[PDB]
């Protein structure tokens, strides 16, 4: 199926406190693989999935001094967004950029993009053709004239037809997992003619997941009530759905797992201890 | 703009009283990046906490897992309490074992 | 590979 490789960058001005803090973090097939921090005395790429302990020293040191040069672009770019939107050089503001590849199957790009925000809001994009910008407001028309007029956008598309591509495919082959769910239910006491059932689904990865309740072969969509997925902590995740029900009507409920390690969805309901 | 952090406080393993645990305080959607998380045993600030390192999601939002090593008993009470910019006062929330 | 951004 398709892949992609994506950075998602941050530089985070603090005035009076020190340097901006600088964040380079790079996902394949949105799983982090490497990571640049600037808040340390000497910086570094680090791995952070194993596979990558493959790329050897002058890999690692050449990542390493192009990351401490973008930091140091945003550290301008940061005092440049002051000027365009008049802002005061005292507070604290957040440059984020997302930017990478989605390869189809075949190796062939499917789309190539890259976006910028201010302080939480979209600023500027590349469209799809890879030939021009779309600017979010007044200021990013400056940056879109800036860039028009430098040649950025083809400098950019070779990137994403070039080097971009062709590193996911190294870190494909370098990097080539499903842990299913286990599922069960707990009881718990409502205002008490009535108990609530919540369904559990834990050690599960990736993230993906759905977890239903049903009753006479419908599901409940209403009253039911569910936790946003959330890591466990250890690479895996947790996710409950929980619905109230009449006490003693438990056995008439039913729970379903779904998720892609199974090789069929879960079925399970309360089950008393004997 | 800000975007108010949203919590989760739960126990890694299903907990069982006297058994070693780890309680978790999954922080999410929120802008800007800058946040300040505590955990609570009793209402007294737990001194170890670890701090994942921080990431951010396509909605720009930002997310950071805490963790705590711990013991469940029946009587202890757990909380976790953000302090961020887009709240005036810190938000607490507590653990509720059967969530 | 990440690329070399350019200022705004």
């Amino acid at each position: 199926g398709p892949h992609s490789l994506r950075y998602f960058v941050t530089a985070v001005s603090r005035p009076g406190l020190g340097e901006p803090r600088y964040m380079e973090v790079g996902y394949v097939d949105d799983t982090e693989f490497v990571r640049f921090d600037s808040d340390a005395e000497n910086p570094r790429y680090e791995p952070r999935a194993r596979w990558m302990e493959q790329e050897g020293p002058e890999y690692w040191e050449r990542e390493t001094q192009k990351a401490k040069g973008n930091e140091q672009s945003f550290r301008v770019d940061l005092r440049t967004l002051l000027g365009y939107y008049n802002q005061s050089k005292g507070g604290s503001h957040t440059i984020q950029v997302i930017s990478g590849c989605e390869v189809g199957s075949d190796g062939r790009l499917l789309r190539g993009y890259q976006q910028y925000a201010y302080d939480g809001c979209d600023y500027i994009a590349l469209n799809e053709d890879l030939k021009t910008w779309t600017a979010a407001d007044m200021a990013a028309l400056i940056t879109k004239h800036k860039w028009e007029q430098a040649g950025e956008a083809e400098r950019l598309r070779a990137y994403l037809e070039g080097t971009c591509v062709e590193w996911l495919r190294r870190y494909l082959k370098n990097g080539n997992r499903t842990d299913s769910p286990k599922a069960h239910v707990t009881h718990h006491s409502r205002p008490e003619d009535k108990v609530t059932l919540r369904c559990w689904a834990l050690g599960f990865y990736p993230a993906d997941i759905t977890l239903t309740w049903q009753l006479n072969g419908e599901e409940l969509i209403q009253d039911m009530e569910l936790v946003e997925t959330r890591p466990a902590g250890d690479g895996t995740f947790q996710k409950w759905a929980s619905v109230v029900v009449p006490l003693g009507k438990e056995q008439y409920y039913t729970c379903h797992v779904y998720h892609q390690g199974l090789p069929e969805p879960l079925t399970l309901r309360w089950e008393p201890p004997p | 703009i800000q975007k108010t952090p949203q919590i989760q406080v739960y126990s890694r393993h299903p907990p069982e009283n006297g058994k070693p645990n780890i309680l978790n305080c999954y922080v999410t959607q929120f802008h800007p990046p800058h946040i300040e998380i505590q955990m609570l045993k009793n209402g007294k600030k737990i001194p170890k906490v670890e701090m994942s390192d921080m990431s951010f999601s396509k909605d720009w939002s930002f997310y950071i897992l805490a963790h705590t090593e711990f013991t469940p008993t029946e009587t202890d009470t757990y909380a976790c309490r953000v302090k961020h910019d887009s709240m005036a006062e810190p938000k607490t929330v507590y653990w509720d074992r059967d969530m | 590979r990440a690329q070399i951004f350019a200022n705004i």
